[PDB]
DNA sequence: TGACGTAGGTTGGTGTGGTTGGGGCGTCA
């Protein structure tokens, strides 16, 4: 997260930690959903351009966390895997499109200050907040620019952006599945995720009920901060339905 | 689930994370 | 100079590492 900030204990307590096991290792963001699934990025784990092909036991997942590297011992809570589900037409040849992914936890965790899930949008939610110029909230341990990493967890705010905008910013043949959001040069405000945030959550806020919901999650960019170019998170609510058929199985 | 979204230390204890109102602000 | 002995934090403790950093401070060899 380029031109975030130090988050403040509790401020987010869907966020979940995405660890390699060996090498131990902080791959990615996620969020918690419920006590028994996470929703993270499918690139984090099924990336072949890269070579990656993770499974189940190759994984852990951290939640309630702030350190990005200490064990901080009774916030934290850590989960193994069950399973992972990811987007069946999810695009890792040409765009990332559906970059969605599931995780279902060995063991359901228990609920507390820091840690909390996050609400998904309905057709009406999305509707309406889900719209070019209003503000959401990127939060990940990811780093800090392109080219080092932060030791808590970071959070920026940024403004959606119009669906022509991103589609003019990139080569990538974009999606209705993709949104992109970030500053333009004019406004001098900055703001951007990076490599390391994936998988985390792009929340708003409902100004009617009060309640925080997941829109987005971070999917890609171009560089990071970079002038002229936007984050892009997966269309959380576009996806609901497979999500939805995931979950009831 | 049934009580989604609402943070503990915030939502629940009726306090403002610190730049939550940059964020509704943003709906004009 | 330095190391014992000793004290919460977003959290324990015959604790000061541990699946994890580094406290703040006066003694004392
Ligand atoms: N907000 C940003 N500026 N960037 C966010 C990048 C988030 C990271 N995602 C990535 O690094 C993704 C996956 C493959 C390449 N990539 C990228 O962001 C490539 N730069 C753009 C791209 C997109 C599609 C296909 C190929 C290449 C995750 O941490 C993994
Ligand atoms: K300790």
């Amino acid at each position: 997260i380029v031109e975030g900030s130090d988050a403040e204990i509790g401020m987010s307590p869907w966020q979940v930690m995405l660890f390699r096991k060996s090498p131990q290792e902080l791959l990615c963001g996620a969020s918690l959903i419920s006590d028994r699934w996470v929703l993270t990025a499918a690139h984090c784990l099924l990336y072949p351009p890269w070579d990656k092909n993770f499974t189940e036991n190759d994984l852990l997942v951290r939640i309630g966390k702030h350190s990005r590297t200490r064990y901080e011992r009774n916030i934290e809570k850590i989960s193994m895997l069950e399973k992972i589900y990811i987007h069946p037409r999810y695009n890792w040849r040409e765009n990332l499109d559906r970059d969605i992914a599931l995780m279902k936890l060995k063991k359901p965790v228990a609920f507390s200050d820091y840690i909390h899930p996050v609400c998904l949008p309905d057709r009406e939610t999305a509707a309406s907040l889900l719209q070019a110029g209003y503000k959401g909230r990127v939060t990940g341990w990811g780093n800090l620019k392109e080219t080092g990493q932060p030791s808590v967890l970071q959070v920026v705010n940024l403004p959606i952006v119009e669906r022509p905008v991103c589609k003019d910013s990139t080569r990538i043949r974009i999606t209705d599945n993709m949104f992109c959001a970030g500053y333009k040069p004019d406004e001098g405000k900055r703001g951007d995720a990076c490599e390391g945030d994936s998988g985390g959550p792009f929340v708003m806020k409902s100004p009617f009920n009060n309640r925080w919901y997941q829109m987005g999650i971070v999917s890609w960019g171009e560089g990071c901060d970079r002038d002229g170019k936007y984050g892009f998170y997966t269309h959380v609510f576009r996806l609901k339905k497979w999500i939805q058929k995931v979950i009831d199985q | 689930e049934a009580d989604c979204g609402l943070r503990p230390l915030f939502e629940k204890k009726s306090l403002e994370d610190k730049t939550e109102r940059e964020l509704l602000e943003s709906y004009i």
